[PDB]
DNA sequence: ATAGCGTACGCACTTGAGTACGTCA
DNA sequence: TTGACGTACTCAAGTGCGTACGCTAT
């Protein structure tokens, strides 16, 4: 669980998508508004996800 | 799908994180340096994709899959014996 | 005797409630289903829609590491559970 | 499961405490303060973590 | 072994929050219901318990905990031909 | 050469079979370099398992599969006991 | 005669949000 | 020129933090 605010990911925004590459991790993003949760995944590994789920589908 | 550069979603970066929530659709980012590149997901989508992925590792939806295809038959849970099983 | 759904579960996942009682997870797992008698689509235990969306399977925790992994019926108003145990062994 | 600051937490404390258990997710606690970040899980929940834990 | 009441732990939810995280032990929550009872854990210290039980739902910790003491004998990394 | 000598138990080896044809080896690799020069290193997700006077630790190949190790600090060893975290 | 609750206060401290600049390859 | 990248400004809006109140349940 790595957890930081929008405010200080848009500070290091391209040191957080290596990071989500290197260390194969989701980032969450969650500050004082709702509107701005999410969370940041790698391609590589968001690939691999939903090859998972719709390989096993089929 | 939207697709867009680190460098122009770091200028749009709380937008995008407003049209993940609402259009419900994932971002993705792309860049001159393919090795990082990303996916912004909205976190109320992420937990069905995280609770399947968790489902999927344990191989409790091979279990799933399978149970649905047998031919076992079906009891009522009030019915169930739990002194015996 | 009488509810809005009856929940009933596959007899070859009837092997994951024999662990659900040696794990003293009993207890919660009856909460789950009391829920799923009234209301399989109730917005509480962690209620999830699995992906993909259109297979229609649903899942509640027990705990942080179980789930009760069901499909539900709207015409026979029924919920089937497949799987009550989410550990490999 | 829940992100949440401690701020906004503390309005809704009490069902909070609730929340954790009755839905047997994980409320994160994450502020401005990044290095008190905490998580609030429901204590059943925590015992069957500590079974497993320590079982061989 | 820190227990406390909910009101309690309310009026101290700061202080407390700093300390699962600089002692490193949880805070305990009792109040007159024992269904709503909760725990409180540093962040840095769930991430090593969550890794672990995720570890453990997929039996790899069961692999791991019986190749410990398996008896098969360990091979250098750089000794493994891949296209074998 | 390197810092730390890193092995793989023989009846781990066969998850190297699946980490190779799945595109993996790549990142398996970059892990088993850590392992060599420091295996403490605060990268690729490393995390000390519980119970920690076990002394296990874990860095993520991916989203999914984890490499699961001990090191034995006297002799400067590091023994993967997993690279495979799937039953299959 | 105290916790269990929802709710509030005051102010220092931070985020939110758009926007910009200078340097580098 | 470009994206990549670190860094910066600004002011409205929100959190952080201790502390408190009115009321019910005990």
């Amino acid at each position: 669980m790595i957890i930081t605010s929008p405010t200080e990911a848009r500070k290091d925004f391209y040191q957080l998508l290596k990071n989500v590459n290197n260390n194969h991790e989701p980032i969450y993003i969650s500050g004082n508004n709702a509107e701005n949760n999410a969370v940041i995944i790698g391609l590589e590994d968001w690939k691999s996800i939903q090859e998972t789920i719709y390989l096993e589908s089929t | 799908m939207i697709i867009t550069s680190p460098t122009e979603a770091r200028k749009d970066f709380y937008q995008l994180l407003k049209n993940v929530n609402n259009n419900h659709e994932p971002i993705y980012i792309s860049g001159n340096n393919a090795e990082n590149n990303a996916v912004i997901i909205g976190l109320e989508d992420w937990k069905s994709i995280q609770e399947t992925i968790y489902l999927e590792s344990t191989g409790t939806m091979d279990k799933v899959r399978e149970r649905e295809k047998d031919n076992s038959g079906t009891t009522n849970i009030d019915d169930i014996d739990w002194d015996n099983l | 005797h009488m509810s809005n759904y009856t929940v009933k579960i596959k007899n070859s996942a009837k092997s994951d409630l024999k662990k659900i009682k040696h794990s003293y997870l009993k207890k919660s797992f009856l909460e789950i289903v009391e829920t799923l008698k009234n209301d399989p689509y109730k917005i509480t235990q962690s209620f999830e829609k699995l992906e993909p969306k259109y297979l229609e399977r649903y899942s509640r925790r027990i705990n942080h590491q179980h789930r009760v992994v069901y499909t539900v019926d709207d015409r026979n108003k029924e919920v089937l559970i497949l799987s009550a145990w989410s550990h490999y062994d």
